[PDB]
């Protein structure tokens, strides 16, 4: 039996062998508490260190996840990864078991047959409302790349992000949870053979957002050294909550609280059964979030755009990227069995879109103009392409570029990719490119095993190769802060060149891998340079 | 087991006529940015004008830290984004040929300079300033490239945990000694 | 000895054989007076019919041209045909002989070895200030296509377009001259074998403008039936004079008149020696004209844009088109021996341009954005290309499209071409595409002869073929109002399809002639649909 | 040798029960636009409701001219761009079975209707209107496709110089007779 001693006690893992006879099994420590339960008086408070035990602790099963509601809730289909939206039956099973006491992480440690390994800590996130690290099996990544992989569970939704804009409830509890998790990791991962000076934090979607947010925070100073944000930034409309007080108030009201003083407000919620808080439906503006990270003058000292613009963040090795057709769900339901979009629905889509994002006609006109193919403007297939590209460009591509531009500008080694391949399911239209969340199975090395309940795609032979390529890039980055060094690609002249504002080189990731320049330079500059000139 | 408050010396480098320069260089993939800086340097000289150390940011960035002597008075001048900030010990003089330890300290816009046990000079801002020194590229001990080479001795140079001169006497892969600079040992 | 009897008397022509032994010679009647001298009391008055003569009149030499000044004048090089600006030494010779008595046309009649032929009437025009029909030898066109070609002389500049916005001087004299010339033609060309029911009017540059203006006038009712406007519309900034009174005043002032009453203003000018009026330098706004056609609620009843927009024009067969690099002269002198333009000069050019055309920054920014290649925005060669395209698109391509759009919308058979080949001279930079005025030698069939003093280019073998293709299309249009019918192209599937707002089919005229759809639809629609929404 | 001013009759057509239709169509390459129109029709009928003639613009254009009977009163309704304009002889009735000549005249926005020698109805606009009837495509005599077929006789139809019925009695390439229409000759 595999046992490790931590600063809090002894824990017993479990062995696990993969459905692939080329990969050496791993030992996984599941449900390791990295913090005291955030219950009762510690609700809406920063996390505290875990209590120690004079015992051999069993870390062989997942602990209950943080309270959430994915069925009768709202479920922001545009924000969520497609693989998650498409089978929430299998997702539900990961989340059937919930508890407020939910601050646990999972360790995946490889198996040799010399030297502290890199640690890759995965932060999940759909919309800040739901999810678990448990949905992500770190086994293959750990075994293939010889790195320790940790997946974390942090407070979600109300319990993780309630804020009054005051000292009553300051918010960002879920972010502090991630900091605490990284503290525990930094000072306890050596016992597992991990390297506290080579921790790489990584995440997709709102997970990416967390990653970026953490790099703006002076709390993560000395806790991790590199970051990978996948289809996620701190600059998207749904990255932070700009009106937390308003929604705290609405939530308080909905569960029968005196919304008078903010202290009496929190005190009221402090005491309610979590289910009351979770089962409540608080709808924010279209492409915005109600309960999420907040500008608190502390963890997040100011608007990420300002901080980033001013270089008020430390040096990290950064890797970020986007998928080809991130915004599948924005268009999916507006299509018409002929795989096309009417010139009518288009105007609506774009008009509504600009309304929600920008407000109260030159901009609406400019965007309609910019996203119309004047060669065959009657092609209704083209209309869905450019409509999908509009959402992908706005919500993902332009913020990623801005992020890459600003990190690299201020000296941080930056690598940028664009993901251009996926495994198509029957759950997705055949005309769809790589949707949101589609990089994940490759990164998790799922093709190395073949279809699982979670990712049930029939991974081809090329999917396995791609995954190995991706995993080599990611683990190389984790090892050296360079996706090229150690393990080479056996990609001759195909070396992931570092991104900078001059040529803006990025890696086209697909069955025909290439390194190009200025990804979608026209639209990116539209949104990043020209669209600002049309404001008041 | 270093401390900013503990004496930074005792690696005694002589910077004689013709000028000298010791330079530490961070790998382009690990140039540090810092919200706070602590410099402590032990030295001795008689010069009226010299530039002892200067920390410079990567290319295309204006962040830097410069420790220098001007009219026999030690001082510092730095920039973290906004504009140049200056702080100097004018109460007295330090080019009397004896050993001194000048400490400089930065916290965002806040700054500190002390010459030995003399009154800590404080330079507070009347408004919030930028707080970060972006990607530090090189430490340039000597002030030769600035056309004011330093002449005298330096027993130690502590910079944010780094014992710069000690690392040079350990032939550290990052240290580059160039010019009229001798590592006077002992006995 | 060829003689013809006209309603005014008998005239003797002269025979002319071409420097090509495939073309049957022509008889040309030169300096045929189509109207009484517009002198003395008839200055700033509509033209009157010519006086009759009991005599055999010699029409064997060009009559003096209308008074103009092309040397020490201003010479709007941007407006003028490149072939004209590049050798005005040869041009000057055509214009050495001037007189206010200058209303003469020139007839080119083919020679057989049965049925009234089509008549092509050519209206010249650089900036309305200068030129003659004499510059254009109609011989080859007449001989190759078996059509009568007439080239006309009409009053120019002040004498031709002075207006006070009053009844004192109503303006448009030069336009009335063209009407009168077409009256004379309609009732006298039968005597030469011409067909009064098959008159095609055609012109390039400001000539094209005249053509278009005439089709908006109810004076041209029943006088001609088809029109070809080449690089010329009634919608460009320099097509009509919108502040004639202002410039009549400045002119009056400059020659020592009492600018008080408008009647005493015209009276003053009525009496001055024409040289005084011609040698005067009245500079209008950059891309505008001082003396030119005028909205007088008569000949030109209203803003051409309005009239065209409301379909207040009769049915004509229309052919119109543009050249690939019309705006050569806008960029030529801003280039830097490296054949490139600095990012510095660019901003200026575009800023200055938008200032002149639009006034008193979202439009300035949108235009700069739209005309930047965000792929290599540092490529200074590309910078000159798109800068050239900006002027070409604005001053020529957009107006032409708008015109084709509106004529076709209201039922007029419409044919659109884009000219994409030329004969490069040493007088023009080697990177230059077809500039303004470059289609002319092809249409005039100059390659059929080879270099002349006026067009001294070394016409290749392909140039002769193109000319024959162009001339076939033009005369086919003159014959039937369809560039396809009679003479076929020996261009299998290469049939010039009719232009309509649906597909907007146009004929690419090059060595590789093809028909395509929506010429530069991105930039055209930028200027036609989107730029309007950026005005107040 | 034809005139608006002449009686347009005397090519007499019988539009009997079941309906009839005579159609003149201009070639797509020569459909006329006009600033003024002159229509003269000689007819006889007893009907309460019918549509005699209709001139229609090309496709995608709303310009048209319609001559019709409604409640035994002859009238016209046309559109040249702005909106529908109406003019009708209401002072009296014309479906009494005897021969009549109705004249309609258009000058841009101005219009005119007269029934024989009765008082010319004038329809002036209190503001400038569009003046042009854009590319005329067909003349449709009969009013069948409008679901109000005409029943009676037409001796002549003058339109802008065209003697449309006469051209039909000359089997002109552009005339198409369809339905219950006979060209009652003479004797
Ligand atoms: C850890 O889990 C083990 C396995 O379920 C538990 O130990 C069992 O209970 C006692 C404790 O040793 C023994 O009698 C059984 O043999 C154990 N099961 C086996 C075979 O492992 C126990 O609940 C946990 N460990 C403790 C004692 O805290
Ligand atoms: C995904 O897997 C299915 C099997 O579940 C593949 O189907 C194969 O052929 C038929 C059709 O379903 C089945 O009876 C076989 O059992 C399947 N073969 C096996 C064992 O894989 C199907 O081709 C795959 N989907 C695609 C086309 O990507
Ligand atoms: C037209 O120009 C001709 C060209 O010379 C003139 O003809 C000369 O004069 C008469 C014309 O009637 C002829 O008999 C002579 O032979 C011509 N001279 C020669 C030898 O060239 C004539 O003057 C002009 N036409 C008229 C008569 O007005
Ligand atoms: C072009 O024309 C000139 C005469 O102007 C001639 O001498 C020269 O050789 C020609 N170039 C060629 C050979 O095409
Ligand atoms: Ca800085
Ligand atoms: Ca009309």
């Amino acid at each position: 039996d595999p046992l490790v001693t931590t600063n809090f006690g002894k824990i017993r893992g479990i062995k696990k062998e993969l459905n692939n006879e080329i990969l050496g099994p791993v030992i996984q420590f599941l449900g390791v508490p990295y913090a005291a339960p955030p219950t009762g008086e510690h609700r809406f408070q920063p996390p505290e260190p875990p209590s120690p035990w004079s015992d051999i602790r069993n870390a062989t099963q997942f602990a209950p996840v943080c309270p959430q509601n994915i069925i009768d809730g709202r479920l922001p289909e545009v924000m969520l990864p497609v693989w998650f939206t498409n089978n929430l039956d299998v997702v539900s099973s990961y989340v059937q078991d919930q508890s407020e006491d939910c601050l646990y992480l999972n360790i995946y440690v490889p198996t040799e047959d010399g030297g502290p390994k890199p640690v890759m800590v995965y932060i999940h996130g759909g919309s800040y409302m739901e999810g678990t690290g448990n949905l992500y099996d770190g086994s293959v990544l750990a075994s293939y790349g010889n790195v320790i992989v940790i997946t974390v569970n942090y407070r979600l939704g109300v319990l993780g992000f309630l804020s009054t804009g005051d000292q009553a409830a300051k918010g960002n509890y879920g972010l502090l949870d991630l900091i605490q998790a990284l503290r525990w990791t930094s000072e306890n991962i050596g016992f597992f053979g991990g390297d506290p000076l080579r921790i790489t934090v990584f995440g997709s979607g709102a997970g990416g957002s967390c990653v970026n947010l953490l790099t703006l925070s002076h709390y993560s100073e000395g806790l991790f050294q590199r970051a990978i944000a996948q289809s996620g930034t701190a600059l998207s409309s749904w990255a932070v909550s700009f009106q937390p007080a308003k929604y705290a108030r609405i939530l308080a009201t909905k569960v029968g609280c005196q919304v008078s003083d903010t202290v009496e407000l929190v005190e009221c919620l402090q005491k309610k059964p979590y289910k009351e808080l979770v089962d409540q439906d608080v709808q924010p503006a279209r492409y915005h979030i109600a309960f999420g990270p907040v500008i608190d003058g502390d963890v997040i000292p100011d608007d990420p755009q300002i901080l980033m613009e001013q270089g008020e963040f430390l040096n990290y090795d950064i890797m970020l990227g986007v998928n080809q057709g991130e915004g599948l769900k924005f268009v999916e339901n507006i299509v018409d069995s002929d795989d096309g979009v009417s010139a009518s629905d288009f105007d609506f889509a774009v008009s509504n879109f600009v309304d929600n994002l920008y407000g109260y006609d030159v901009l609406r006109e400019t965007i309609k103009f910019m996203y119309t193919d004047w060669a065959d403007r009657h092609n209704p297939e083209t209309r869905r392409k450019t409509l999908l590209a509009l959402f992908t460009d706005h919500q993902w591509v332009a913020p990623a570029v801005a992020t890459a531009d600003l990190h690299s500008n201020f000296g941080s080694p930056t690598y940028f990719y664009a993901f251009y391949h996926h495994c198509q399911t029957d759950q997705v239209p055949a005309w769809a490119d790589a949707a949101h969340g589609d990089e994940v199975p490759y990164v998790l090395g799922i093709p190395m095993i073949g279809p699982t309940e979670l990712f049930p795609c029939n991974f081809s032979k090329n999917d396995v190769m791609l995954s190995a390529v991706v995993m080599t890039y990611w683990t190389n980055f984790a090892k050296t802060g360079d996706p090229n060094q150690p393990v080479p690609q056996d990609f001759e002249e195909v070396a992931w060149t570092r991104y900078s504002q001059k040529d803006q080189l990025y890696l086209h990731i697909g069955l025909k891998p290439r390194v190009k320049e200025h990804y979608r330079a026209n639209k990116v500059n539209l949104w990043l340079e020209l669209v600002p000139h049309l404001h008041n | 087991h270093s401390a900013f408050a503990a004496d930074p010396g005792h690696t005694t480098y002589i910077f004689s006529k013709g000028g000298g320069q010791i330079t530490y260089k961070w790998p382009p993939n690990d140039r540090p940015s810092t919200r706070a800086d602590r410099l402590a340097i032990g030295f001795s000289t008689v010069q009226k004008e010299a530039v002892l150390v200067r920390v410079d940011s990567s290319s295309g960035l204006g962040d830097y830290l410069e420790l220098h002597i001007h009219q026999g008075k030690i001082g510092v001048k730095f920039n973290v984004g906004t504009d140049d900030i200056a702080i100097e010990e004018s109460n007295a003089i330090i080019n009397d040929g004896k050993y001194h330890v000048v400490r400089f300290t930065r916290s965002g816009g806040n700054a500190t300079l002390q010459v030995d046990s003399w009154p800590v000079i404080e330079r507070y801002p009347a408004g919030r300033q930028l707080t970060i020194f972006n990607s530090q590229a090189t430490i340039i001990i000597g002030g030769k490239e600035q056309g004011q080479p330093f002449q005298g001795q330096l027993s130690g140079l502590y910079y944010n945990g780094l014992k710069v001169l000690n690392m040079a006497a350990e032939n550290d892969a990052n240290i580059a000694i160039v010019g009229n600079v001798r590592l006077v040992g002992e006995v």
